[PDB]
Protein backbone atom coordinates (compact mmCIF):
# COMPACT_ATOMS: atom_id res chain seq x y z
CA UNK A 1 0.00 0.00 0.00
CA UNK A 2 0.98 3.83 -0.05
CA UNK A 3 2.59 5.85 2.27
CA UNK A 4 -0.37 6.13 5.19
CA UNK A 5 0.59 9.41 6.50
CA UNK A 6 0.23 11.39 3.11
CA UNK A 7 -2.88 9.08 2.09
CA UNK A 8 -4.28 9.97 5.33
CA UNK A 9 -4.11 13.29 5.41
CA UNK A 10 -3.88 14.72 1.86
CA UNK A 11 -7.48 12.43 0.73
CA UNK A 12 -8.94 10.64 3.35
CA UNK A 13 -9.31 13.17 6.39
CA UNK A 14 -10.76 15.99 3.58
CA UNK A 15 -12.82 13.96 1.75
CA UNK A 16 -14.44 12.58 5.38
CA UNK A 17 -14.53 15.40 6.64
CA UNK A 18 -16.23 17.31 3.10
CA UNK A 19 -18.19 14.06 2.36
CA UNK A 20 -18.27 11.78 5.13
CA UNK A 21 -17.74 9.02 2.22
CA UNK A 22 -14.21 7.86 0.49
CA UNK A 23 -13.08 5.70 -1.59
CA UNK A 24 -9.52 4.76 -2.24
CA UNK A 25 -8.95 2.61 -5.50
CA UNK A 26 -6.11 -0.19 -5.50
CA UNK A 27 -5.42 -0.07 -2.29
CA UNK A 28 -3.13 -3.55 -1.70
CA UNK A 29 -2.50 -4.20 -5.57
CA UNK A 30 -3.60 -7.36 -7.24
CA UNK A 31 -1.21 -9.75 -5.51
CA UNK A 32 -2.80 -9.31 -2.40
CA UNK A 33 -5.69 -8.56 -3.36
CA UNK A 34 -5.96 -11.67 -4.80
CA UNK A 35 -4.79 -13.68 -2.05
CA UNK A 36 -7.24 -12.39 0.61
CA UNK A 37 -9.51 -13.27 -1.99
CA UNK A 38 -8.34 -16.85 -1.63
CA UNK A 39 -8.23 -16.98 2.16
CA UNK A 40 -11.83 -15.67 1.79
CA UNK A 41 -12.99 -18.12 -0.41
CA UNK A 42 -11.38 -20.62 2.04
CA UNK A 43 -13.56 -19.49 4.70
CA UNK A 44 -16.65 -19.65 2.77
CA UNK A 45 -15.48 -23.23 1.36
CA UNK A 46 -14.41 -24.81 4.86
CA UNK A 47 -18.07 -23.41 6.55
CA UNK A 48 -16.98 -20.75 8.81
CA UNK A 49 -19.86 -18.41 7.55
CA UNK A 50 -23.21 -17.91 9.09
CA UNK A 51 -26.22 -15.96 8.71
CA UNK A 52 -25.65 -11.89 9.66
CA UNK A 53 -27.06 -10.55 12.19
CA UNK A 54 -28.91 -7.44 13.50
CA UNK A 55 -28.14 -5.13 16.64
CA UNK A 56 -31.80 -5.72 17.98
CA UNK A 57 -33.63 -8.54 17.08
CA UNK A 58 -37.32 -8.61 16.62
CA UNK A 59 -40.08 -11.15 15.75
CA UNK A 60 -38.18 -10.58 12.61
CA UNK A 61 -36.13 -12.92 10.66
CA UNK A 62 -32.95 -11.89 9.70
CA UNK A 63 -32.83 -13.13 6.06
CA UNK A 64 -35.71 -10.51 5.32
CA UNK A 65 -33.44 -7.76 6.48
CA UNK A 66 -29.69 -8.74 5.39
CA UNK A 67 -29.41 -11.94 3.39
CA UNK A 68 -25.15 -12.03 3.97
CA UNK A 69 -23.32 -15.02 5.36
CA UNK A 70 -20.18 -13.90 7.90
CA UNK A 71 -17.34 -14.86 10.15
CA UNK A 72 -15.31 -12.58 12.28
CA UNK A 73 -11.49 -12.35 12.05
CA UNK A 74 -9.35 -11.21 14.53
CA UNK A 75 -6.07 -11.25 12.19
CA UNK A 76 -3.82 -13.39 13.72
CA UNK A 77 -5.61 -17.18 12.80
CA UNK A 78 -3.99 -19.26 10.34
CA UNK A 79 -5.26 -18.88 7.07
CA UNK A 80 -5.88 -15.33 7.53
CA UNK A 81 -2.28 -13.99 7.61
CA UNK A 82 -3.50 -11.21 4.46
CA UNK A 83 -6.49 -10.45 6.10
CA UNK A 84 -4.44 -9.42 8.52
CA UNK A 85 -2.33 -7.61 6.98
CA UNK A 86 -5.41 -5.83 5.36
CA UNK A 87 -6.33 -4.72 8.63
CA UNK A 88 -2.90 -3.61 10.04
CA UNK A 89 -3.12 -1.70 7.02
CA UNK A 90 -6.44 -0.04 7.45
CA UNK A 91 -5.13 0.34 11.07
CA UNK A 92 -2.35 2.25 9.94
CA UNK A 93 -4.46 4.66 7.96
CA UNK A 94 -6.77 5.46 10.69
CA UNK A 95 -3.90 5.97 13.62
CA UNK A 96 -2.43 8.50 10.99
CA UNK A 97 -5.92 10.48 10.86
CA UNK A 98 -5.67 10.47 15.21
CA UNK A 99 -7.82 13.78 15.63
CA UNK A 100 -8.86 14.78 12.47
CA UNK A 101 -11.74 12.79 11.24
CA UNK A 102 -14.31 15.21 12.89
CA UNK A 103 -14.25 15.15 16.72
CA UNK A 104 -13.50 11.58 16.87
CA UNK A 105 -11.14 10.60 19.46
CA UNK A 106 -10.77 6.71 17.75
CA UNK A 107 -8.51 4.10 20.33
CA UNK A 108 -10.45 0.90 19.28
CA UNK A 109 -12.45 -0.90 15.92
CA UNK A 110 -14.57 -4.49 15.71
CA UNK A 111 -12.70 -7.34 14.72
CA UNK A 112 -13.39 -7.82 10.88
CA UNK A 113 -16.65 -8.95 9.23
CA UNK A 114 -15.71 -11.19 5.87
CA UNK A 115 -19.08 -11.08 4.60
CA UNK A 116 -20.42 -13.26 1.70
CA UNK A 117 -23.91 -12.31 -0.49
CA UNK A 118 -24.40 -15.64 -2.29
CA UNK A 119 -25.91 -14.34 -5.49
CA UNK A 120 -29.59 -15.48 -5.79
CA UNK A 121 -30.45 -11.79 -5.04
CA UNK A 122 -29.43 -11.32 -1.36
CA UNK A 123 -28.77 -8.32 -0.16
CA UNK A 124 -29.44 -5.22 2.74
CA UNK A 125 -32.41 -3.19 2.71
CA UNK A 126 -31.30 0.53 3.69
CA UNK A 127 -29.73 0.81 7.00
CA UNK A 128 -27.89 3.03 9.25
CA UNK A 129 -25.07 1.66 11.04
CA UNK A 130 -24.54 2.84 14.08
CA UNK A 131 -28.20 4.49 14.42
CA UNK A 132 -28.34 4.82 18.82
CA UNK A 133 -25.26 5.70 19.32
CA UNK A 134 -22.97 2.19 20.25
CA UNK A 135 -19.63 3.66 19.51
CA UNK A 136 -18.99 3.14 15.87
CA UNK A 137 -17.98 6.34 13.85
CA UNK A 138 -16.25 4.78 10.81
CA UNK A 139 -17.25 2.13 8.86
CA UNK A 140 -13.82 0.53 6.75
CA UNK A 141 -14.73 -1.67 3.92
CA UNK A 142 -12.43 -3.22 1.59
CA UNK A 143 -13.85 -5.23 -1.59
CA UNK A 144 -12.13 -8.25 -3.45
CA UNK A 145 -14.47 -9.33 -6.31
CA UNK A 146 -12.22 -9.57 -9.37
CA UNK A 147 -14.55 -9.88 -12.69
CA UNK A 148 -17.29 -7.85 -10.74
CA UNK A 149 -19.88 -6.70 -13.55
CA UNK A 150 -22.38 -4.66 -11.19
CA UNK A 151 -24.39 -3.88 -14.28
CA UNK A 152 -25.06 -7.50 -14.76
CA UNK A 153 -24.86 -8.59 -11.17
CA UNK A 154 -26.00 -6.10 -9.19
CA UNK A 155 -24.54 -5.66 -5.60
CA UNK A 156 -24.10 -2.05 -5.50
CA UNK A 157 -23.60 -0.30 -2.54
CA UNK A 158 -26.10 2.61 -2.68
CA UNK A 159 -25.49 5.29 0.29
CA UNK A 160 -27.54 8.53 0.72
CA UNK A 161 -25.15 10.47 2.61
CA UNK A 162 -27.63 13.11 4.48
CA UNK A 163 -27.92 16.95 3.10
CA UNK A 164 -26.60 16.00 -0.88
CA UNK A 165 -28.32 16.58 -3.83
CA UNK A 166 -26.88 13.00 -5.63
CA UNK A 167 -26.46 9.59 -3.40
CA UNK A 168 -23.22 7.43 -3.56
CA UNK A 169 -23.28 4.48 -5.74
CA UNK A 170 -19.82 2.61 -4.65
CA UNK A 171 -19.82 -0.81 -7.22
CA UNK A 172 -17.59 -3.45 -4.84
CA UNK A 173 -14.55 -3.30 -7.02
CA UNK A 174 -11.88 -5.25 -6.51
CA UNK A 175 -8.99 -3.75 -4.11
CA UNK A 176 -11.84 -0.71 -3.18
CA UNK A 177 -11.38 0.65 0.09
CA UNK A 178 -14.16 2.35 1.38
CA UNK A 179 -14.61 4.91 4.65
CA UNK A 180 -17.69 6.29 5.62
CA UNK A 181 -19.21 7.94 8.66
CA UNK A 182 -21.24 4.95 10.28
CA UNK A 183 -24.27 6.89 12.01
CA UNK A 184 -26.81 8.47 10.68
CA UNK A 185 -25.51 10.56 8.19
CA UNK A 186 -25.14 7.99 6.00
CA UNK A 187 -28.40 5.42 5.43
CA UNK A 188 -26.82 2.71 2.48
CA UNK A 189 -28.12 -0.39 0.93
CA UNK A 190 -26.87 -3.13 -0.66
CA UNK A 191 -28.76 -3.74 -3.76
CA UNK A 192 -29.42 -7.09 -4.86
CA UNK A 193 -26.59 -9.34 -5.94
CA UNK A 194 -26.97 -11.75 -8.33
CA UNK A 195 -23.35 -13.46 -8.37
CA UNK A 196 -21.12 -14.41 -5.17
CA UNK A 197 -20.11 -10.81 -3.17
CA UNK A 198 -17.01 -10.52 -1.23
CA UNK A 199 -16.26 -7.24 1.36
CA UNK A 200 -14.27 -7.05 4.98
CA UNK A 201 -15.58 -4.37 7.17
CA UNK A 202 -13.68 -3.50 9.98
CA UNK A 203 -16.00 -0.19 12.51
CA UNK A 204 -13.37 2.27 14.21
CA UNK A 205 -14.83 3.22 17.54
CA UNK A 206 -15.10 6.90 18.83
CA UNK A 207 -13.66 6.51 22.33
CA UNK A 208 -16.00 8.25 24.69
CA UNK A 209 -19.12 7.24 22.38
CA UNK A 210 -18.14 3.26 23.13
CA UNK A 211 -17.23 3.94 26.57
CA UNK A 212 -20.89 4.94 27.18
CA UNK A 213 -22.38 2.07 25.32
CA UNK A 214 -20.20 -0.22 27.21
CA UNK A 215 -21.37 1.40 30.70
CA UNK A 216 -24.91 0.95 28.70
CA UNK A 217 -24.93 -3.15 28.08
CA UNK A 218 -23.09 -3.47 31.64
CA UNK A 219 -25.72 -2.01 33.36
CA UNK A 220 -28.63 -3.81 31.75
CA UNK B 1 -41.38 5.72 13.62
CA UNK B 2 -38.90 2.57 13.10
CA UNK B 3 -35.65 1.64 15.79
CA UNK B 4 -33.44 1.33 13.39
CA UNK B 5 -31.11 -0.88 15.55
CA UNK B 6 -33.42 -3.97 14.19
CA UNK B 7 -31.75 -2.78 10.73
CA UNK B 8 -28.59 -2.24 12.15
CA UNK B 9 -25.94 -4.92 11.73
CA UNK B 10 -24.53 -7.04 14.96
CA UNK B 11 -21.15 -6.36 17.11
CA UNK B 12 -20.26 -7.90 19.89
CA UNK B 13 -21.16 -5.22 23.03
CA UNK B 14 -18.88 -7.89 24.94
CA UNK B 15 -15.71 -9.23 25.24
CA UNK B 16 -12.71 -6.27 24.59
CA UNK B 17 -13.12 -4.75 21.32
CA UNK B 18 -9.56 -4.30 19.47
CA UNK B 19 -7.32 -1.06 21.18
CA UNK B 20 -5.40 0.44 18.18
O1 LIG C 1 -20.91 -4.82 1.65
C1 LIG C 1 -21.30 -3.67 1.61
O2 LIG C 1 -21.13 -2.88 0.59
C2 LIG C 1 -22.04 -3.03 2.74
C3 LIG C 1 -22.52 -4.01 3.80
C4 LIG C 1 -23.27 -3.33 4.91
O3 LIG C 1 -23.87 -2.28 4.75
C5 LIG C 1 -23.27 -3.98 6.31
O4 LIG C 1 -22.95 -5.14 6.47
O5 LIG C 1 -23.66 -3.17 7.27
FE1 LIG D 1 -24.03 -1.21 6.67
Amino acid sequence: PLPALKLALEYIVPCMNKHGICVVDDFLGKETGQQIGDEVRALHDTGKFTDGQLVSQKSDSSKDIRGDKITWIEGKEPGCETIGLLMSSMDDLIRHCNGKLGSYKINGRTKAMVACYPGNGTGYVRHVDNPNGDGRCVTCIYYLNKDWDAKVSGGILRIFPEGKAQFADIEPKFDRLLFFWSDRRNPHEVQPAYATRYAITVWYFDADERARAKVKYLTG
Amino acid sequence: ELDLETLAPYIPMDGEDFQL
